[PDB]
RNA sequence: GCUGCGGGAUGAACCGAACGCCGGGUUAAGGCGCCCGAUGCCGACGCUCAUCAGACCCCAGAAAAGGUGUUGGUUGAUAUA
RNA sequence: UAGCGACGUCGCUUUUUGAUCCUUCGAUGUCGGCUCUUCCUAUCAUUGUGAAGCAGAAUUCGCCAAGCGUUGGAUUGUUC
RNA sequence: GAAGCUACCAUCUGUGGGAUUAUGACUGAACGCCUCUAAGUCAGAAUCCCGCCCAGGCGGAACGAUACGGCAGCGCCGCGGAGCCUCGGUUGGCCUCGGAUAGCCGGUCCGGGGUCCGGUGCGGAGUGCCCUUCGUCCUGGGAAACGGGGCGCGGCCGGAAAGGCGGCCGCCCCCUCGCCCGUCACGCACCGCACGUUCGUGGGGAACCUGGCGCUAAACCAUUCGUAGACGACCUGCUUC
C-alpha cells in the first residue's frame, strides 16, 4: 500500500498540460498543492507543477533539497534515467500508443491481411488444445 | 462497397431560449467531442436521406422512393465539438434525433 | 395422488378452529345516503326533501372530495370477515344398514332422532342432505349464496 | 489544516498473531478469534518487524474530524488483543432494596430470565449476543458475571441486562432496584 | 444499436441526466441493475425527502393525483422523466427509448454492460461522505420484491462466474497456443505498427 | 401609460436595449448538469455536512441571544528553575 | 433560573379590532344555528419519554407527536 | 300475521412486521482524562411504510375451443410470383462479483493462506475478433487434417426473471485456389459528379396459381331465472329422458 511517495528527487511524468509526455524531477514541494520541478535532461525549465498534473513514476534520484541545476543533472546523469527508461514497460506501452496514432492507410492495410494470417492460426491450435484437454479430462 | 460518410445526429436548430432560428442546424457528429477536432468537418457537405411514398427520379438508375435535402458544415459550435449547418431548404423538425450523412466530397487533407 | 377424486370438508377443516369466510354481500340497490353512510336526517322543516347530506365541502377544495357521503349502488360488495368459530361438521345419509339415517343436530346430551334442516324445510333453500359446517354468528352473503 | 502524517504504534504480545487482507483486522489468541471490517475509516494499516510485529497506523492529509480515528483505530485494536489474550468479565450486581431480584440462565448463559422485579408478574427474557456467557458467581448475593470476548458485545449485553430493569412511572432518584454494572476487568489476571 | 448501462455504483441525478440527454439523440438506453443506485446525502435525510415527497397528493381524489412508485427502477424513470420534456411528442417518443428494469433479466444479462464514469460515487462524492442505496430506500417504503431480487442475482451470478472461469480457460488456451506457435509466425509488423 | 425585443421560471415600473423586410459576424444584461443554445475546460484557491443545508437588486421571508461543530484573527497569561 | 420572573428588549400570527381603498356598483345573496368533509398544532386526554420544592397517589414544566376523541342540557337570535 | 326489508331496539367480528423519532445506552478519540458521536453499534413508541382488507392499467401471463354442408372457410410446414402503406437504420462486441488507503493474472502446497509476473490497467473497450471483399481462370510457396456453407437426421434441453440461439458426436450431395505472398490472361474501361453499398426471405393489411399435414366452433340478440336489478349490467336452465 502506498509504494510510491513525492520527495526530494522523486522523477515525475507529466499526463497533460503545456510539457505533456516529459518527465521532471521533484526539487520540493510548495503548497501541498503543486512542487517545483527541475527536468534538466528532458528539456525544461524549473517551474512549479501541480502534482495532479503530474504521474509519479518508480526511479527516485538523490538530490538535497532546492539544489541547483549543476547539482541536479549531475545527480540525472549518473543514476542515468534516460537510457532506462526506454527499458521498461511503461515508455513501451506509451511508444506504442504513439505508433498505432501514427497508422497510415498502407499500414493499417497491413495490419489487417497480417491479423488474417495471424489469428486463424492460434484459432486452429486452440481447437486442438482444447480438445486435447478434454481427452485428458474423460478419464 | 462500405460506408463513405460520416455519421451525425440532428439535435436541433440555432436556438436561444424562447426563439428559433430554422435557417441554421446544429449537428452532432460521433467521434468529436472537443472543440480542436471540428475544424477537419468545416465545409463538409451534409445529406438529410428519408424516403416517401411516391418515387421521384435519381441521378444514377431507375426512379426510388429516396429523397435528401442537401446542405454543408458552416461553422462550430460550443467546446463539446458540436457544429452548424445550413441547407438549401430548413430541416423539418420531424428530423431530429435522426441522422445526417456528413460526406467527404469537399476535401481539403 | 389426489386428481380426478373427492375431497371432503373433515379433511380440509376441523372442529374448534377459527375460520375466515369470504363472500358477496346481499345486494340492495340504488341507495340514498341516509341508507349508504347512515348520515343523520334533516329536520322535518327542510326543502328540497330531508335524506340527503345538507353540505358536500367547502368553497375552496373547488371540488368535491372523495370522502363526501354520496348516493350510489349499496350492496353485493366483496367482503371478508374473520374470526368467525366452527361449531360442528356433521354429514348423514351414509349407509343403508338403516335405511334412511340422518343423525344430524343429535348431541350426546340429547340423544333424538333429528337432522340439520329444520321442521318444514329451510327458508329459500331445499334439503342440506350433504355433510355441513356450523360457524358462530351471521355470515355474508344471501341464501343459496357461495363462500370461500 | 490538512495535516501531512498522523501516525500511531501499537504493540503486538508474543501470544497473539494479527493479520491483515486490507482494512480487514483478524487476531487470533490463546482464546478464540476476532475479526473485524474497518472499510469505513480509510486509514492505512501497516505491520513491520520479525518477532515484535507492531502495527502502524497513518493517515495522510486529514481534517480535525479526519485525525480523530487513527487513535480509535488503535484503541480497538488493544481492547481485541485484551479481550483474545485475558477476555471482558463485567460484573453487575443487583440492586434487590425490597423484592429480592431472582436471575436465572437458561441456556448456557445466552439467556436471562428475571423474575421479582419490583413485584411484578412480567417475566424479562433477555438473550445475550453470540459468543458471550453469563452465570451467577458463588460467594456473593445477587450478581452476575458477563464473559466474553469482544468488549462491544459483553458491554452491549451487559447495557441490555441494565436496561431490561428500568422503572417506569415512579421516581428514579427514589426506588433505586435493578441490576446496575458494578465492576469491569478480565478473566486472566497477572496481565 | 443500445447502451446497456449498469446501474449500481452511479449516483441518481448524475446518471439520470446523462441519460436523458442520450436519449434525445436517438440511442436507445437501457438501465440494468437499478437497486444499486447510490444517493448522496444521509439514509435517513433521503428517506425524509421521499416521504415529504410521498405527503403531496391531491386532496379531492387521490387516485387522480401524483402516482408515488415504489420500485426503484420506477424512481429512476420519473427522474429521468423530470428532465425529459414529456408534455411533448418529442419527449413522449423520448420515453419509449429508456427502459428501466430491476435485476439483470435473461435479456440482458449476456450483454456486457457500459459504466459511464461521470456519475460514479467514487469521483463523484469524498470517501467520507454518506450515501444512500435506492434498493433499501424503495424497500422501506412499499417495495416487497428486494429478497427474489437478490436471490435472483444470486443465481445470475452464480452462473456467470462458471462462465468467467470457463472464458479464463479459453484465455489461458489462447497464451499457451500462442507461446506454441513461435515459429511460422513472425508478424513483425504487428510489433511495428504496436497490434 | 404612449413600447415592442433579450435575461429576472412567471410579471407595468428591474437589468440591457429601443422596433421597416432579410443574410453573415459580434455583443450588452444574463447563462453554460437535463428541460434549454452553450464549460464534455484532464480550470485554480479555500469554506461548508443540515433528522428544516444552500443556491443571485427590486423578488416573495426573519430578529435579539447561544454552540467544547469546524475554519481564520487579536490581546494576554504559564512551561525543562 | 423545580416553577415564575419586574425594570428593559427582540420576534411570529392574521382565530379580535383598527389603518389604507387595490379588484367587485349593467348585484360575488350580507348574522347565527343544523348537516357534512378536510387540514393545521401553539397537545386537553390517550402511546413512548426528560425535569421537580416528583416518598406513593394526585399534580406542574418540555420533548418526537394531529393517528384517534374532545359530549348531554337550562336562558339568550346570538359569536361570546 | 307468513315472506321480505329493518334496529346499539336483536346478533357476530374487528388482527402484526420493519426502518426509526423523542429518549435512555455500548465501544470510543478529538482533548494523556472524561464524553451516546467524530467514525461505528443497541433498545425504542397511538407517529411513517407495509402486512390484513377494498377497486383492479392504453399492464402482462397459463389453459380450452377455434367456424361443413353441398361448392366452402380457417390453421401448420415447405414454397416459388406480382403489387400497395409505414418509418428507421449502412458490420456485429455471446456477460464474473467487488473495492477505490486497492485489486488483476499465474498457481506448488495445506473455499482461504504463501510465492511469482503485470499495475496511470496491454490476458488492456484510447480494447479485441469478423473484418476495408469487384468478380472469373492457369500455375507456385506457408498454413490447414477441424474439412466448409446446410431446404438434412439422431442424442441434450444447455437456459424460466420477460427462454430459442449456440456447442459437442455419428453420417448425409460433395469439397483440399474458401486464408497470407507471388504469377500469365479477362470481364458495363459508361468517357469528372447526387438519392451507392446494409440486419430486408424490414413491420402491417386484401387477394392470385401450386405441394404435404390437420380443424369442423363460440359469442351477442330473443326466452327463462332473481342470489341482481332505475335502464344497461350481473347470478342461472332447455335432453326428449
Ligand atoms: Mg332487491
Ligand atoms: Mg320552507
Ligand atoms: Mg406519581
Ligand atoms: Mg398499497
Ligand atoms: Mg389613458
Ligand atoms: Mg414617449
Ligand atoms: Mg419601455
Ligand atoms: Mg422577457
Ligand atoms: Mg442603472
Ligand atoms: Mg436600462
Ligand atoms: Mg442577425
Ligand atoms: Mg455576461
Ligand atoms: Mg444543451
Ligand atoms: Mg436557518
Ligand atoms: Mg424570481
Ligand atoms: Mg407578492
Ligand atoms: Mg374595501
Ligand atoms: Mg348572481
Ligand atoms: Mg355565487
Ligand atoms: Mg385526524
Ligand atoms: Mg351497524
Ligand atoms: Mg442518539
Amino acid at each position: 500500500v502506498f509504494r510510491r511517495y513525492v520527495e526530494v528527487g522523486r522523477v515525475a511524468y507529466i499526463s497533460f498540460g503545456p510539457h505533456a509526455g516529459k518527465l521532471v524531477a521533484i526539487v520540493d514541494v510548495i503548497d501541498q498543492n503543486r512542487a517545483l520541478v527541475d527536468g534538466p535532461c528532458t528539456r525544461v525549465r524549473r517551474q512549479a507543477m501541480p502534482f495532479k498534473c503530474m504521474q509519479l513514476t518508480d526511479f527516485i534520484l538523490k538530490f538535497p533539497h532546492s539544489a541547483r541545476q549543476k547539482y541536479v543533472r549531475k545527480a540525472w546523469e549518473k543514476a542515468d534515467i534516460n537510457t532506462k527508461w526506454a527499458a521498461t514497460r511503461w515508455a513501451k506501452k506509451i511508444d506504442a500508443r504513439e505508433r498505432k496514432a501514427k497508422m497510415t492507410d498502407f499500414d493499417r492495410f497491413k495490419v489487417m491481411k497480417a491479423k488474417k494470417m495471424r489469428n486463424r492460426i492460434i484459432k486452429t491450435e486452440v481447437k486442438k488444445l482444447q480438445r486435447a484437454a478434454i481427452l485428458k479430462a474423460s478419464p | 462497397s462500405g460506408r463513405l460518410w460520416c455519421k451525425a445526429i440532428f439535435a436541433g436548430y440555432k436556438r436561444g431560449l424562447r426563439n428559433q432560428r430554422e435557417h441554421t442546424a446544429l449537428l452532432k457528429i460521433e467521434g468529436v467531442y472537443a472543440r480542436d477536432e471540428t475544424e477537419f468537418y468545416l465545409g463538409k457537405r451534409c445529406a438529410y436521406v428519408y424516403k416517401a411514398k411516391n418515387n421521384t427520379v435519381t441521378p444514377g438508375g431507375k426512379p426510388n422512393k429516396t429523397r435528401v435535402i442537401w446542405g454543408k458544415v458552416t461553422r462550430a459550435h460550443g467546446n463539446s465539438g458540436m457544429v452548424r449547418a445550413k441547407f438549401r431548404s430548413n430541416l423539418p423538425a420531424k428530423a431530429i434525433g435522426h441522422r445526417i450523412r456528413v460526406m467527404l466530397y469537399p476535401s481539403r487533407i | 395422488e389426489r386428481l380426478e377424486q373427492q375431497v371432503p370438508v373433515n379433511q380440509v377443516f376441523g372442529q374448534d378452529e377459527m375460520i375466515d369466510v369470504i363472500g358477496v354481500t346481499k345486494g340492495k340497490g340504488y341507495k340514498g345516503v341516509t341508507s349508504r353512510w347512515h348520515t343523520k336526517k334533516l329536520p322535518r322543516k327542510t326543502h328540497r326533501g330531508l335524506r340527503k347530506v345538507a353540505c358536500i365541502g367547502a368553497w375552496h377544495p373547488a371540488r368535491v372530495a372523495f370522502s363526501v357521503a354520496r348516493a350510489g349502488q349499496k350492496g353485493y360488495h366483496h367482503r371478508t370477515e374473520i374470526n368467525k368459530k366452527i361449531y360442528k361438521i356433521g354429514q348423514g345419509y351414509l349407509i343403508k344398514d338403516g335405511k334412511l339415517i340422518k343423525n344430524n343436530a343429535s348431541t350426546d346430551y340429547d340423544l333424538s332422532d333429528k337432522s340439520i334442516n329444520p321442521l318444514g324445510g329451510f327458508v329459500h333453500y331445499g334439503e342440506v342432505t350433504n355433510d355441513f359446517i356450523m360457524l358462530k354468528g351471521c355470515v355474508v352473503g344471501t341464501k343459496k349464496r357461495v363462500l370461500t | 489544516m490538512k495535516t501531512i502524517l498522523s501516525n500511531q504504534t501499537v504493540d503486538i504480545p508474543e501470544n497473539v498473531e494479527i493479520t491483515l487482507k486490507g482494512r480487514t483486522v483478524i487476531v487470533k489468541g490463546p482464546r478464540g478469534t476476532l475479526r473485524r471490517d474497518f472499510n469505513h475509516i480509510n486509514v492505512e494499516l501497516s505491520l513491520l518487524g520479525k518477532k515484535k510485529k507492531r502495527l502502524r497506523v497513518d493517515k495522510w492529509w486529514g481534517n480535525r474530524k479526519e485525525l480523530a480515528t487513527v487513535r480509535t483505530i488503535c484503541s480497538h485494536v488493544q481492547n481485541m488483543i485484551k479481550g483474545v489474550t485475558l477476555g471482558f468479565r463485567y460484573k453487575m450486581r443487583s440492586v434487590y432494596a425490597h423484592f429480592p431480584i431472582n436471575v436465572v440462565i437458561q441456556e448456557n448463559g445466552s439467556l436471562v430470565e428475571i423474575r421479582n422485579f419490583l413485584g411484578e408478574k412480567y417475566i424479562r427474557r433477555v438473550r445475550m449476543r453470540t459468543g458471550v456467557a453469563c452465570s451467577v458467581s458463588q460467594a456473593q448475593k445477587d450478581e452476575l458475571i458477563l464473559e466474553g470476548n469482544d468488549i462491544e458485545l459483553v458491554s452491549n449485553s451487559a447495557a441490555l441486562i441494565q436496561q431490561a430493569t428500568t422503572v417506569k412511572n415512579k421516581d428514579i432518584r427514589k426506588f433505586l432496584d435493578g441490576i446496575y454494572v458494578s465492576e469491569k476487568g478480565t478473566v486472566q489476571q497477572a496481565d | 444499436q443500445v447502451l446497456v448501462l449498469d446501474g449500481r455504483g452511479h449516483l441518481l441525478g448524475r446518471l439520470a441526466a446523462i441519460v436523458a440527454k442520450q436519449v434525445l439523440l436517438g440511442r436507445k438506453v437501457v438501465v440494468v441493475r437499478c437497486e444499486g443506485i447510490n444517493i448522496s446525502g444521509n439514509f435517513y435525510r433521503n428517506k425524509l425527502k421521499y416521504l415529504a415527497f410521498l405527503r403531496k397528493r391531491m386532496n379531492t381524489n387521490p387516485s387522480r393525483g401524483p402516482y408515488h412508485f415504489r420500485a426503484p427502477s420506477r424512481i429512476f424513470w420519473r427522474t429521468v422523466r423530470g428532465m425529459l420534456p414529456h408534455k411533448t411528442k418529442r419527449g413522449q417518443a423520448a420515453l419509449e427509448r429508456l427502459k428501466v428494469l430491476d435485476g439483470i433479466p435473461p435479456p440482458y444479462d449476456k450483454k456486457k454492460r457500459m459504466v459511464v464514469p461521470a456519475a460514479l460515487k467514487v469521483v463523484r462524492l469524498k470517501p467520507t461522505r454518506k450515501f444512500a442505496y435506492l434498493g433499501r430506500l424503495a424497500h422501506e417504503v412499499g417495495w416487497k420484491y428486494q429478497a427474489v431480487t437478490a436471490t435472483l442475482e444470486e443465481k445470475r451470478k452464480e452462473k456467470a462466474k462458471m462462465h468467467y472461469r470457463k472464458k479464463k480457460q479459453i484465455l489461458r488456451l489462447r497464451k499457451q497456443a500462442e507461446k506454441n506457435v513461435e515459429k511460422k509466425i513472425c508478424k513483425f509488423t504487428e510489433v511495428l505498427k504496436t497490434n
